[PDB]
């Protein structure tokens, strides 16, 4: 991992005002200050400007695998288990990322929380939105399946909520 | 000595090794170190943006 | 490796197995006797009373000073139940059927006072207190699109 | 795994062949030497397991134990030699040669990818385990156990058996990986009820569950320390790897039928974990607590959520590793006092200052000492069960309670108190006893720093 | 049963703690003592067995409703602070046998003296045996009572366990 | 930020390594006593720069260095939320244990153990430290338990002793049923929210949320030694009073009030649960202060004076005090850490005796002690201008100054008198009166670090109640008006404990009879409480598991 | 606890000093074989007395029956020191 | 310690090993 | 004013306040003796191998033996036929279970009401 | 019998009475175990390159996390699988 | 250490240093 874009992971910006102390008495964080900047700070800096070289001297680069897209569970004809291997192991790849992306999108939620003040209670109402609606997303996709989850049951989720609205919408038509 | 001794080896090193691990490892991840953001108060000015705040308004000028 | 018969074995359905029973144990055949014979069978080891071993006098030598038990001795079918830390009922100065009355009429008078309590509250001689911008309802993440309806708190 | 399969069996031949002085010598040595090569199978991927040929497969669910399966044999030769001194060498041999064959019939059943073939070779690992303890049990006294493994086979594996082969008629094979796409709702009929305690009872005995549990406290009387070990450490989670194993072919069936199980196994907690108290006996205890940890794992398989079987998996691994230290901890007095009576000896932490340190070090992890593992599976039970039904929390509640109980009991009734006068042949403690214990807590505390590996495939 | 002249001094020993944990200052203490005095000296002349038993019932439930609930006790006794709280500190004497000759050779004044117990412990055993033989009532003794040396410098029979006992404060 | 950050978790890293020269290593033998006691000295100073940085900028970082687990949906991670409790209170806990480090080394010297027992004590420091900083209940739980482990091997230090193995149990069986209400936060949490960390918690600020308070309360509770939870708390002083002053005096029996802090934005919200937290407090003080003013050997007075006390914490939490509660534990640890060294003093003056029947006189026999036994009671008793003012007086106000239960109220005027009234009994019995110690008296304080100990303390229980009002920052309203009446209730009724205990204390001399009392025997024997339940339950489970 | 370290020579004027805080003993009646039913006079009365002082004069409680048999200094002093492991 | 001499000896068990 | 203590099953009567040891006759010495001079037998046995200068290890108590041993109770005792302890007995630890079945089968059916019309939250209900 | 081992052999270590095989016994008990299985073996499950994909789902959890917000994509949408493709009864 | 550096004393009022 390099670094975080910000489309990915937004961050506020930052507006830290400048210091006014109005009495005569010196702030003592400034000279505390300047000595972990004289001390830890340029040393282990010093330090960390000589293993970047050793770094870049002897380079090498290490890839992000990427995986094709094969036909799903909608396309399997029954017991055609070869067929269907795919389509499992696909899916639970789809399942797997998924999972994380749940935490990235709390991500901004959790940490907007506590960054932003006690106006966290005001200021984060878009990250709630942002995240209430993937988890009624989320759960519709992988929930109530048992420790043995699999696409056909995962599927078979979708049939019974799809069944449960379409009738739904002509039971309200 | 023992001071200084164990201040390099047991202070001034892990403080130094913390540096790196937050400095180069924990932030580079998006919302990893968290901070409660600086109070503000009337009349201060910023760096980032090099904006004021307003000051407060007129005080009735009560008996202090 | 000790004989067969020197173990515990079934009731003595007549004072003469008694005799010989005893005699296993050691015990003399006066105090010996074994738990009553039904369904339950635990066989013919002795029934001794069912007390604390707290009781048998630290300061008396024994075999075993802390379990205070003598070698040979007869042990007690619930033995490891009424051992120091187990299982103990040493005497109190207090009686324990009026113990537990006393401690009960104790707790059933406080829980008794707390729902008066509960039902009688206190609070100070003031009404309700007063906030503006209707109640910070925007500023604990209200909805934008609905306008809170209006809450002044008027000069008084 | 044929990698793993062969060298285990040349160790039969190392035992006839090597000097005869130095049987014990090459045994755990080369024996060892398996146990590194080990870890190989745990290159796990994320969705696919690790699958070599028609025969052999192996996964997350089975990597752990597999691992952990291969260090528990070289501990049982260290704990063994001793008393097996006392043997000849035309009958010594007799005694590694069938542990060695144990080990091969064990890391072949947790890989075994045809049912059948599964069932087979556990069905075969009693003989090690029944010669194990029949022959060379330090009890010989006809406890009349027949019975129980008489009845075992009637109500457990015979019907097992048949069960097996009905399914392969119907769907078509039994591979289990087949299964995984082949599997169909098993709708609620008098014929499945049958067929699902078949495909459940014969485990159950050897969790084992509550009420089938008579077999296991006696078994440790008789057997001797080798046996032990393996009896809690490896054979009793056949039961769970099979009940985990099984279970993919018994949807939506199993829900009603799993409350039965679910109370015995709720409920039998409580009772067995405050029956630890009451038991006398050093290896009963050590026993009982296998009884009242494994009900924990049985529960999560039935309730069958995806967060419980990471319990299960966690806890199954936690829990063999803390018995079967135990059992050489308890037995490391029978080979000093000869025999298993706790009250016997007291307060050997002056005449053993270290061995009391195993006690404390041991005991905390069957308390579910945070982080160790242990409360890792344990909790993770009680998020999983709690879903399942809030009101399950209170049997939770008092059983950890309970836990504590016997937890420090036996740490208490040996590890303090007087130095029983009579007694004064109380040695210091062996440079094998202290390393082959040392082999017990390090990997299970080491686990603590990488616990994802035993998570199961669902993590 | 320890026959009713014993019951009524261990009763009057143990009286009198638990009047000075009520009263507790020494002088006060000391006023009601005697007035607790002036009672025992009373019945003191008692004769009559069954009117001796009657006097000494009522010491008991009036005892019970006098007892202080927390009264001084010394810490080295049962109720005490300092019981068993440095058992572990003693050490069997058997434990010696098992040293490595390291620590054994660290000692040689110690262990030359020890050979003059185990031998004195092994040469008097067959002799003290025959003493109590003669000396214990025929098919088993009476009492638990143990008889002393009956010759010139005789071990007295069963003794290398008392003797050989750890001290209160080892270390 | 990187300054403040680095060296807000150095301090425990700090301490990690001394341990591990018990494993590896052999370099410094007979040097382990003064050798740990130092790393706490450099801890509070190195812990105090982040503090002042606090003070003055109010920087709570949040810290995860390390990733340890992911499962699913919920990610656990080792996150340090450096806040307002920790940076504050960690201080205390250093310098308040600084004393007792270098003053355990002459107390414990007869003691082979000293350097397990140094090694064994900054364990539990482990424990609270990683406890108090957890920003999870995974990360919180596992101290939560650690200082239990600790708990039971430190209570029963002399494993010879009967009741000490007992007593750690019984501390332990309590606390086992602590955890019950915390695993249900846990459980609920995570079946109803999706997160652990107390950031989410927050961030979701559930509407409704009876039930996971229920279990705080409940594991509260347990940890608090409250009343129904109660009984475990005076059988630990069975073990050395640096266990006793470190841990059940000063901050083990504290996180329970420490977590209630830590979740103050739940409980308030419901004040049905204000309501439940201030029952337990206001039945509990009352309780435990009642059956103190009892029973003979101090160290049983002095335990049930924090227990007392801790209902006053409580109290605060039932009345949305949140910071104000972390005062007054504070500051109770300022003080009631000293009381327990000082009665040491005593303990270790007539040869390791606690019963006050011979007990006296040593007002110039050891008038230091005077000095310092004395001193810190003041605070305790709620005189002005003392570390307890400056949290009584101004947390006081507020116990009849908002919406309250009377009954329960009442609990609380009460609570302060029978505060005081035991205090002089302390006093007028060990320190004043003739000399009842017995014939070989052996008085002599000629140690150094009990001087030096002795001193250090006596500074925070004057200085810093005065430092710490006026340097915390704003987290609440002052609330000043009052009718004076009620503004100092403290005062007028704790003096009424002057009157009616000097009135006894005078009553002592006077040569007057004993009479059995039913309120004396039933608070003398503490309520029955332990007797009938250390008598009742035990047999059930043991006959009954048979069957 | 420092180094108070006891002798049995030490013990035995100790013992005369209780027994010279007793009235009822004279001082020139005081002796080591001084009995106290014969010799000094002290009935059961008497000596309990005496060894409740002992007992607050060594901080160690005699039991029942160890209070009973002393009927003399002497087997105090036999008793006393045997007790407090007392050899020099 | 506080004397001369008067150094008691010590019983264990053989640590050697 | 002192009522005679009101003893228990967790709390007995003091040997002091039993009457037996305030008349103690011939045969109560005989009683008394019995239990003394049997008590001598076994301290005789067990005293003089202790005592042994060539022992080691642990001396066996038959007393004690027997009591371990006397915990193994499985099929010589009790009958089948049994109508006071086969059946009374039955009702201690199961009936439990078949009162947990209805606890757990009724409260875990009202949780599926719910779900199945979304008169429960279950917004967060992420894991399970 | 119990023929105590420390008497034959006080420099033995617990395995047999042959001090050579004592000491040899024990060096490979010794070394195999805490020296090659324990100390190496440890060192295995540490670089266990992306062990359950853990490393790989991350870094894909960043990408579609970029896409899915890049283009106002919701970040994960109610179906898990295509209905369009679905053809369901009735 | 120091050699004894204060001494005991019998029914009389430790010393004061
Ligand atoms: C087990 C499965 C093999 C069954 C073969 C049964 C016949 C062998 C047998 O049981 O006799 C044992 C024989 C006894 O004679 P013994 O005193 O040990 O001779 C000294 C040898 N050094 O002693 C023996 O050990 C001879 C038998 C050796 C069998 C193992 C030889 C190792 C190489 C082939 C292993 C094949 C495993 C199958
Ligand atoms: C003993 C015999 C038990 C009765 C066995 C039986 O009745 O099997 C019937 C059933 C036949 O059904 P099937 O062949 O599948 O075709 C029609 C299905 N609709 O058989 C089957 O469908 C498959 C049967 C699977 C294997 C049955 C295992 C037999 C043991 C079941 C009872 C186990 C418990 C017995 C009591 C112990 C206490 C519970």
């Amino acid at each position: 991992p390099d670094s975080w874009d910000k489309d990915v992971y937004p961050e506020p910006p930052r507006r830290t005002p400048a210091p006014s102390p109005q009495t005569s008495l010196p702030n003592p964080i400034t000279y505390l200050t300047k000595a972990f900047d004289l001390l830890v700070d340029r040393p282990v800096t010093l330090v960390r400007e000589f293993i970047e070289r050793q770094h870049a001297k002897n380079k090498y680069y290490y890839y992000h695998r990427e995986f094709r897209r094969v036909p799903d569970i909608t396309e399997c004809q029954e017991k055609d288990v070869l067929c269907m291997f795919e389509a499992e192991m696909q899916w639970r790849r789809d399942y797997k990322v998924d999972q994380e992306i749940v935490n990235i999108i709390q991500e901004r939620l959790k940490a907007c929380q506590q960054r932003e003040g006690e106006s966290h209670r005001q200021n984060c109402a878009k990250e709630l939105e942002q995240f209430t609606q993937v988890v009624k997303a989320y759960q519709d996709r992988y929930h109530d399946l048992g420790a043995h989850y699999s696409a056909r049951k995962c599927l078979a989720k979708q049939k019974q909520r799809m069944l449960a609205e379409r009738k739904a919408a002509k039971e309200a038509a | 000595y023992r001071h200084s001794i164990f201040a390099f080896t047991h202070v001034l090193i892990p403080v130094w090794i913390i540096h790196y691990y937050l400095k180069y490892h924990v932030t580079t991840k998006p919302y990893t170190i968290v901070e409660k953001k600086p109070r503000i108060f009337p009349g201060d000015t910023i760096l980032e943006t090099g904006e004021v705040i307003p000051p407060m308004k007129e005080f009735p000028d009560q008996h202090h | 490796h000790i004989t067969k018969d020197m173990l515990p074995g079934p009731y003595p359905k007549t004072p003469e197995e008694r005799a010989a029973a005893a005699k296993k144990y050691n015990m003399r055949v006066e105090d010996y006797e074994p738990y009553p014979d039904d369904g339950t069978g635990y066989g013919d080891y002795p029934k001794l009373p069912d007390r604390s071993q707290q009781e048998r006098d630290p300061w008396y030598d024994w075999d075993h000073p802390d379990l205070r038990l003598n070698w040979g001795e007869p042990m007690h079918w619930d033995l490891d139940m009424y051992i120091r830390n187990r299982v103990d009922t040493s005497p109190t100065p207090v009686n324990w059927n009026l113990m537990c009355k006393h401690l009960f009429g104790f707790v059933a008078f406080m829980l008794f006072m707390f729902w008066v309590g509960e039902t009688y509250p206190a609070y100070q001689p003031v009404g309700p207190k007063q906030y503006p911008y209707n109640n910070l309802y925007l500023e604990r993440g209200g909805d934008p699109n609905k306008e809170p309806e209006p809450v002044v708190h008027y000069e008084i | 795994m044929l990698k793993y399969i062969i060298p285990t069996i040349m160790l039969m031949p190392l035992t006839w062949l090597s000097k005869n002085n130095m049987i014990w010598v090459n045994s755990t040595a080369h024996s060892l030497l398996i146990s590194f090569t080990s870890l190989l199978l745990m290159n796990q991927f994320g969705d696919n397991s690790l699958n070599f040929s028609l025969l052999f497969f192996s996964d997350s669910l089975s990597t752990p134990l597999l691992i952990l399966t291969m260090w528990l044999l070289p501990l049982m030769l260290m704990a063994s030699q001793h008393h097996l001194s006392k043997e000849n060498l035309t009958r010594k041999k007799l005694f590694i040669t069938m542990l060695i064959s144990l080990q091969l019939f064990l890391i072949m059943t947790f890989t075994a990818m045809e049912l059948i073939l599964f069932y087979i070779l556990f069905e075969a690992t009693l003989v090690p385990t029944l010669i194990i303890i029949t022959r060379w049990g330090n009890q010989t006294e006809r406890l009349n156990a027949g019975l129980y493994f008489l009845f075992y086979t009637l109500a457990g594996s015979l019907p097992l058996l048949v069960a097996l082969i009905y399914i392969q008629n119907t769907v078509g094979s039994l591979n289990f990986l087949m299964l995984q796409y082949w599997v169909q709702p098993v709708h609620n009929s008098w014929s499945n009820v049958f067929m699902w305690l078949a495909c459940m009872m014969a485990f159950m005995v050897k969790m084992p569950l509550y009420g089938l549990h008579l077999w296991l406290p006696k078994a440790h009387v008789e057997a001797p320390i080798a046996g032990s070990m393996v009896l809690a450490a490896v054979l009793l989670k056949l039961g769970g790897y099979g009940m985990l194993r099984i279970t993919l072919i018994l949807n939506p069936m199993t829900d009603f039928m799993a409350y039965p199980f679910i109370m015995l196994s709720l409920w039998g907690m409580i009772m067995t974990s405050s029956i630890c108290l009451r038991q006398t006996d050093l290896k009963s205890l050590i026993a009982y607590s296998s009884v009242s940890h494994m009900a924990l794992v049985i529960v999560a398989i039935l309730i069958q959520t995806p967060w419980s079987y990471m319990g299960a998996t966690a806890l199954m691994i936690a829990h063999g590793l803390t018995s079967s230290m135990l059992f050489c901890l308890a037995n490391s007095n029978y080979e000093r006092i000869h025999s298993r009576t706790m009250i016997l000896a007291r307060g050997l932490q002056t005449l053993l200052p270290l061995m009391a340190t195993w006690w404390l070090l041991a005991s905390l992890t069957n308390l579910a000492l945070p982080p160790t593992i242990n409360l890792i599976g344990e909790l993770f039970v009680v998020m999983s069960t709690f879903s399942w039904s809030n009101i399950t929390i209170i049997l939770m509640g008092v059983n950890m309670v309970i836990t504590a109980l016997y937890s420090l009991y036996m740490l208490i009734m040996t590890q303090r108190g007087k130095y029983t006068y009579h007694i004064n042949n109380i040695s210091p403690s062996f440079t094998r006893e202290n390393a082959l214990m040392s082999l017990h807590i390090l990997p299970l505390l080491l686990l603590t720093l990488n616990p994802k590996i035993i998570l199961g495939p669902l993590y | 049963y320890l026959t009713h002249q014993q019951k009524v001094l261990r009763l009057y020993k143990r009286a009198l703690r638990h009047l000075e944990s009520w009263c507790i200052h020494r002088d006060k203490y000391r006023y009601f003592a005697c007035l607790l005095r002036a009672r025992f000296d009373e019945h003191k002349n008692e004769k009559d067995m069954v009117k001796a038993t009657q006097l000494l019932r009522e010491a008991e439930e009036e005892f019970w409703h006098g007892q202080h609930p927390q009264p001084y006790i010394f810490p080295e006794s049962p109720g005490g602070t300092s019981y068993e709280r440095y058992e572990c500190y003693k050490v069997p004497e058997w434990c010696l046998d098992d040293w490595h000759p390291s620590e054994k050779a660290m000692y040689p004044d110690y262990f030359a003296k020890r050979e003059q117990w185990k031998k004195l412990r092994r040469e008097s055993w067959e002799r003290e045996v025959k003493q109590l033989q003669e000396e214990t009532p025929v098919g088993g003794p009476r009492t638990e009572a143990l008889p002393p040396a009956r010759k010139q410098g005789d071990l007295p029979p069963l003794w290398w366990h008392i003797v050989t006992r750890p001290r209160e404060r080892p270390m | 930020m990187n300054m403040f950050s680095s060296l807000s978790l150095v301090t425990l890293l700090l301490l990690t390594m001394p341990i591990m020269m018990m494993s590896f290593n052999t370099y410094k033998p007979s040097n382990y006593p003064l050798y740990v006691k130092t790393a706490i000295s450099y801890a509070f100073i190195t812990s105090m720069i982040p503090t002042m940085m606090f003070i003055h900028s109010g920087q709570e970082l949040i810290i995860s260095n390390w990733h340890w687990l992911t499962i699913q949906t919920l990610k656990l991670s080792l996150s340090f939320k450096m806040d307002y409790f920790s940076m504050m209170f960690i201080p205390v806990a250093l310098f308040v244990t600084w004393s007792i480090m270098e003053f355990s080394m002459w107390y414990m010297y007869s003691d082979p153990n000293i350097n397990k027992f140094f090694k064994y004590l900054l364990l539990f420091l482990i424990t609270m430290l990683i406890l108090v900083t957890a920003n999870n209940l995974f990360q919180l739980f596992i101290g939560w338990e650690g200082v239990g482990i600790m708990s039971f091997l430190l209570i029963g230090w002399w494993y010879g002793r009967a009741d000490a193995n007992t007593a750690a149990l019984q501390a332990i069986l309590y606390n086992r049923i602590g955890d019950i209400g915390f695993i249900l936060a846990m459980a609920w949490f995570l079946t109803n929210l999706n997160t652990w960390d107390l950031q989410q918690i927050f961030m979701l600020n559930p509407s409704d949320s009876n039930m996971p308070l229920i279990g705080l309360a409940l594991a509260a509770t347990g940890k608090s030694a409250q009343f129904g939870l109660h009984p475990w708390l005076p059988s630990a002083m069975e073990g050395p009073t640096p266990v006793s002053a470190l841990l059940h005096s000063s901050t083990m029996v504290v996180a329970g009030i420490f977590l209630l802090i830590r979740f103050y934005p739940l409980t308030e919200n419901n004040k049905y649960i204000q309501s439940i937290t201030l029952c337990l407090g206001a039945i509990t003080t009352l309780f435990t202060a009642m059956c103190a003013l009892t029973q003979n050997d101090i160290k049983k007075i002095i335990a049930f004076s924090t227990s007392s006390q801790l209902g006053l914490m409580m109290v605060t939490i039932g009345i949305n005090q949140p910071y104000l509660a972390f005062l007054h534990i504070c500051t109770h640890a300022f003080f009631k850490a000293m009381l327990f060294m000082c009665s040491g003093s005593i303990i270790h003056s007539l040869n390791d005796e606690q019963d006050i029947r011979k007990m006296g006189g040593l007002f110039k026999a050891m008038p230091f002690t005077t000095t310092a036994l004395i001193v810190g009671s003041l605070a305790l008793t709620g005189m002005p201008f003392l570390t307890g003012f400056y949290s009584k007086d101004l947390i006081i106000e507020a116990a009849n100054t908002s919406y309250t239960n009377a009954w329960a109220l009442l609990m609380t005027l009460i609570a302060t008198s029978f505060t005081a009234i035991y205090s002089t009994r302390i006093i007028f019995f060990a320190l004043l009166g003739q000399p009842r110690f017995p014939t070989l008296v052996n008085i002599n304080e000629n140690n150094p670090l009990l001087i030096n100990s002795i001193k250090r303390l006596l500074i925070g229980s004057l200085f810093a109640g005065y430092i710490i009002s006026n340097n915390i920052p704003p987290t609440t309203i002052p609330q000043m008006t009052m009718p004076y009446y009620l503004k100092t209730t403290a005062l007028i009724v704790t003096i009424l404990g002057f009157i009616l205990a000097l009135e006894i204390s005078n009553m002592t001399k006077n040569l007057k009879y004993h009479y059995p009392s039913n309120a004396f025997k039933f608070s003398t024997l503490l309520g029955y409480f332990p007797t009938i339940m250390h008598r009742l339950a035990p047999y059930m489970n043991l006959s009954m598991s048979q069957k | 606890s420092d180094a108070p370290p006891l002798t049995l020579e030490g013990i035995k004027d100790r013992v005369l000093y209780v027994l010279k805080l007793y009235d009822k003993i004279d001082p020139e009646k005081l002796s080591v074989n001084s009995h106290f039913m014969k010799d000094l006079g002290l009935d059961s009365l008497d000596q309990v007395e005496i060894i409740m002082a002992m007992e607050d004069e060594f901080g160690f409680e005699i039991p029942d029956i160890d209070a009973e048999k002393l009927m003399c200094p002497q087997e105090i002093v036999d008793y006393i020191a045997d007790k407090k492991d007392v050899y020099e | 310690s506080g004397d001369h001499g008067k150094r008691l000896f010590i019983i264990k068990p053989s640590g050697f090993y | 004013s002192f009522p005679k203590y009101e003893a228990s099953r967790l709390s007995s009567l003091p040997t002091t306040l039993d009457p037996a040891e305030y008349d103690i006759s011939s045969e109560t010495r005989k009683a008394q003796a019995e239990r003394l001079a049997i008590r001598s037998r076994l301290k005789r046995e067990y005293q003089l191998q202790y005592y042994d200068p060539s022992r080691r290890g642990v001396i066996e108590d038959p007393a004690l033996v027997r009591w371990t041993y006397a915990r193994s109770a499985n099929i010589y005792p009790n009958f089948r036929p049994n109508t006071k302890t086969s059946l009374l007995g039955a009702l201690f630890g199961i009936g439990p279970l078949v009162f947990w079945y209805y606890v757990f089968k009724t409260d875990r059916d009202r949780k599926e009401k719910l779900i199945q019309e979304g008169k429960l939250d279950r917004t967060f209900n992420i894991s399970y | 019998e119990d023929e105590n081992l420390y008497e034959k052999n006080p420099d033995s270590h617990g395995y047999d009475k042959d001090p050579a095989v004592d000491i040899w016994n024990m060096r490979v008990v010794f070394f195999f175990g805490f020296s090659i299985v324990l100390v190496l073996g440890s060192t295995f499950v540490a670089y266990l390159p992306d062990y359950r994909m853990q490393e790989w789902a991350r870094r894909e959890a960043e990408r579609l996390v970029k896409y899915r917000e890049a283009h106002g994509l919701p970040i994960m949408e109610s179906n898990c699988f295509d209905p369009s493709k679905i053809q369901l009864p009735e | 250490g120091g050699g004894a550096h204060i001494e005991p004393r019998y029914r009389q009022f430790p010393q004061l240093t």
